[PDB]
């Protein structure tokens, strides 16, 4: 527990994360497995703090340092604690109100982060998937394998969302800055909150950013069953995007929203299928999605033209 | 990979990253922190 040493450890499939102990507060560092043009180099990042360096987003922003093409190293926060320590707690402790209301202002930052005119930030990509399937092609295709390997009949609203319903969108809108992988484990939470990462952000679909933290939403309340309380976190986040951006989101925005946040469920379910030798475990974990997706997308305000494909 | 191999690693990747961070963290300079974490 001493400065110093670490005090966290996150591992995952994609992205190794630690947390030290340090004089001046808990420094968070990444390595990737694989140097990959996917992930923004140091001009990016420098691109893209510059960017958000005039906005509203600026307070929020924990944008890393690159010790080599690898590893980044991150401004001290001071706290090791995640938003995702509270999201998946088991068994319940009492509601902190200064953490719940982290949903509203990760919403506002989000919306400020999404107004960056695309013309500021030359250096980032589209990113047309995300940065770790790109820098692994064959972990892609393995799990889509996995993922058509899913039966069917286990989610049918999900799998409508994700296929049929996401393409009835139209293809022509606004793409945005995007974070890339904000999930809640990515969140410091309020008062003060901060968002870690940064190596996947690019240009994207703005709701593609929603999507991915309310993917954690889903997940928790299927595998600890804290229904209401991810429920009211969703409403929250859409609460706080709406009044920072000043309009509501549309059909349109919504029907994306499903179907990033279905496609986001089938992908975490296919992927441990395929990482973990588990065709059944991942099942059971899909039908519990498919339970928890309709209040989630619910609470978050998503019209019946979502809903309705269950 | 085994799950042996899978193990050694994951402790190999963990301690490597840690060991970076600790390096970065004793020998950047005052005006390197004052780069990374202003005030
Ligand atoms: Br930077
Ligand atoms: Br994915
Ligand atoms: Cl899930
Ligand atoms: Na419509």
């Amino acid at each position: 527990v001493r400065t110093g040493q670490p005090v966290r450890s996150l591992p995952g499939p994609f992205v190794n994360r630690v947390c030290l102990r340090v004089d001046s507060g808990y420094r968070w560092g990444e390595s990737v497995p694989v140097a990959a043009p996917a992930y923004l180099d140091a001009a990016a990042l420098r691109n893209l703090a510059e960017a958000i360096a005039p906005t509203q987003a600026a307070q929020y922003a924990c944008i890393p340092a690159l010790i080599d093409d690898r590893t980044a190293i991150h401004p001290v926060v001071t706290t090791p604690r995640l938003l995702s320590d509270t999201v998946f707690e088991s068994p319940a402790s009492a509601v902190v109100p200064q953490v719940e209301q982290t949903f509203s202002e990760l919403g506002g930052f989000l919306a400020r982060l999404h107004s960056i005119p695309l013309e500021r930030v030359a250096a980032l990509p589209t990113r047309t998937r995300p940065a770790w399937l790109q820098a692994a092609p064959q972990a892609a295709d393995g799990i889509r394998a996995a993922r058509d390997r899913l039966d069917k009949d286990a989610a049918p609203g999900i799998q409508r969302l994700a296929g049929a319903g996401a393409a009835e969108a139209p293809e022509v809108f606004p793409r945005t800055v995007v974070h890339g992988r904000l999930s809640t484990a990515s969140c410091v939470p309020g008062p003060a909150p901060r968002v870690l990462g940064w190596r996947e952000a690019g240009i994207a679909d703005p709701m593609a950013d929603l999507a991915f933290l309310l993917r954690d939403l889903v997940q928790s309340a299927a595998a600890m069953g804290a229904q209401q309380l991810q429920e009211q976190r969703a409403r929250l986040t859409a609460e706080g995007y709406e009044a920072a951006r000043g309009t509501q989101l549309s059909d349109d925005e919504h029907t994306r929203l499903a179907g990033h946040l279905a496609s986001g469920i089938l992908q975490h379910v296919a992927l441990r299928a395929w990482s973990a030798s588990d065709p059944e475990g991942a099942d059971a974990l899909l039908r519990r999605a498919e339970r928890s997706l309709p209040g989630i997308l619910g609470a978050f305000g998503a019209p019946r033209e979502v809903t309705g494909r269950l | 990979m085994s799950e042996a191999m899978a193990s050694a690693v994951d402790e190999a990747a963990f301690a490597d990253l840690v060991s970076k961070i600790q390096a970065a963290e004793a020998s950047m300079t005052d005006e390197q922190r004052a780069v990374i974490d202003p005030a």
